[PDB]
Protein backbone atom coordinates (compact mmCIF):
# COMPACT_ATOMS: atom_id res chain seq x y z
CA UNK A 1 0.00 0.00 0.00
CA UNK A 2 2.50 2.61 1.30
CA UNK A 3 4.89 1.17 -2.19
CA UNK A 4 1.07 2.48 -4.51
CA UNK A 5 0.91 5.73 -2.47
CA UNK A 6 4.91 6.59 -3.36
CA UNK A 7 4.26 5.76 -6.76
CA UNK A 8 1.47 8.05 -6.76
CA UNK A 9 3.75 10.29 -5.27
CA UNK A 10 6.37 10.29 -8.37
CA UNK A 11 4.05 10.28 -10.82
CA UNK A 12 2.69 13.83 -9.52
CA UNK A 13 6.52 14.56 -9.25
CA UNK A 14 7.08 13.53 -12.67
CA UNK A 15 4.70 15.20 -14.42
CA UNK A 16 6.16 16.72 -17.64
CA UNK A 17 4.43 18.44 -20.51
CA UNK A 18 6.88 21.25 -21.76
CA UNK A 19 9.68 20.82 -18.74
CA UNK A 20 6.92 22.36 -16.79
CA UNK A 21 5.06 20.32 -13.64
CA UNK A 22 2.00 19.85 -13.51
CA UNK A 23 0.87 17.69 -10.78
CA UNK A 24 1.94 20.04 -8.28
CA UNK A 25 -0.74 22.46 -8.68
CA UNK A 26 1.48 25.48 -10.14
CA UNK A 27 -1.36 26.69 -11.24
CA UNK A 28 -4.18 26.10 -8.75
CA UNK A 29 -7.05 28.42 -7.56
CA UNK A 30 -4.24 30.29 -4.75
CA UNK A 31 -1.28 30.00 -7.30
CA UNK A 32 1.20 32.62 -6.73
CA UNK A 33 4.44 31.50 -8.37
CA UNK A 34 2.76 32.35 -12.07
CA UNK A 35 -0.20 31.83 -14.13
CA UNK A 36 -1.49 30.09 -17.02
CA UNK A 37 -2.48 31.81 -20.05
CA UNK A 38 -4.03 30.35 -23.75
CA UNK A 39 -3.59 33.28 -26.28
CA UNK A 40 -6.22 32.18 -28.08
CA UNK A 41 -7.52 35.46 -30.31
CA UNK A 42 -5.44 37.35 -33.36
CA UNK A 43 -4.90 40.17 -30.72
CA UNK A 44 -2.78 40.82 -27.03
CA UNK A 45 -5.42 41.20 -24.84
CA UNK A 46 -7.96 37.81 -26.40
CA UNK A 47 -6.15 36.13 -23.43
CA UNK A 48 -7.27 33.05 -21.09
CA UNK A 49 -7.02 31.15 -18.46
CA UNK A 50 -6.49 27.30 -17.05
CA UNK A 51 -6.04 26.27 -13.90
CA UNK A 52 -4.70 22.99 -12.57
CA UNK A 53 -4.67 21.56 -8.72
CA UNK A 54 -2.13 20.33 -6.37
CA UNK A 55 -2.15 16.19 -7.30
CA UNK A 56 0.35 15.47 -4.06
CA UNK B 1 9.42 55.03 -76.99
CA UNK B 2 12.62 53.89 -74.95
CA UNK B 3 13.83 50.29 -75.73
CA UNK B 4 16.93 50.06 -73.85
CA UNK B 5 15.35 48.15 -70.87
CA UNK B 6 11.74 46.33 -70.89
CA UNK B 7 10.71 47.39 -66.94
CA UNK B 8 7.69 45.25 -67.36
CA UNK B 9 9.91 42.41 -68.03
CA UNK B 10 11.74 43.29 -65.39
CA UNK B 11 8.84 43.52 -62.99
CA UNK B 12 7.66 39.92 -64.21
CA UNK B 13 10.77 38.41 -63.27
CA UNK B 14 11.48 39.95 -60.10
CA UNK B 15 7.67 38.78 -59.03
CA UNK B 16 8.31 34.95 -61.01
CA UNK B 17 11.76 34.78 -59.07
CA UNK B 18 10.18 35.59 -55.40
CA UNK B 19 7.43 33.22 -55.79
CA UNK B 20 9.74 30.92 -57.28
CA UNK B 21 11.64 30.52 -54.24
CA UNK B 22 8.97 29.90 -52.40
CA UNK B 23 7.43 27.25 -54.38
CA UNK B 24 10.71 25.93 -53.86
CA UNK B 25 10.75 25.95 -50.14
CA UNK B 26 6.91 24.63 -50.47
CA UNK B 27 8.45 21.46 -52.74
CA UNK B 28 11.15 20.87 -50.42
CA UNK B 29 8.55 21.36 -47.54
CA UNK B 30 5.46 18.60 -48.35
CA UNK B 31 8.46 16.12 -50.54
CA UNK B 32 9.94 15.79 -47.12
CA UNK B 33 5.87 15.74 -45.63
CA UNK B 34 7.38 17.50 -42.99
CA UNK B 35 6.77 21.45 -41.69
CA UNK B 36 10.09 22.57 -40.12
CA UNK B 37 12.93 21.93 -41.98
CA UNK B 38 15.44 23.82 -41.27
CA UNK B 39 16.14 27.34 -38.66
CA UNK B 40 14.17 30.43 -39.61
CA UNK B 41 10.84 28.70 -40.42
CA UNK B 42 10.05 28.15 -36.55
CA UNK B 43 12.51 28.27 -34.32
CA UNK B 44 10.47 27.96 -31.13
CA UNK B 45 8.24 25.02 -33.07
CA UNK B 46 11.30 23.12 -33.88
CA UNK B 47 12.90 23.38 -30.42
CA UNK B 48 9.91 22.31 -28.42
CA UNK B 49 9.32 19.39 -31.05
CA UNK B 50 13.27 18.37 -30.58
CA UNK B 51 12.97 18.77 -27.02
CA UNK B 52 10.08 16.44 -27.12
CA UNK B 53 11.22 14.04 -29.38
CA UNK B 54 14.55 13.46 -26.65
CA UNK B 55 12.03 13.24 -24.22
CA UNK B 56 10.40 10.40 -26.37
CA UNK B 57 13.25 8.41 -26.42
Amino acid sequence: VSQLIDEVDRIASQAEFNKMNLLQGDFARGSRATSMWFHIGPNMHQRERVFIATMT
Amino acid sequence: MIINHNLAAINSHRVLKFQNEEVSKNMEKLSSGMRINRAGDDASGLAVSEKMRTQVN
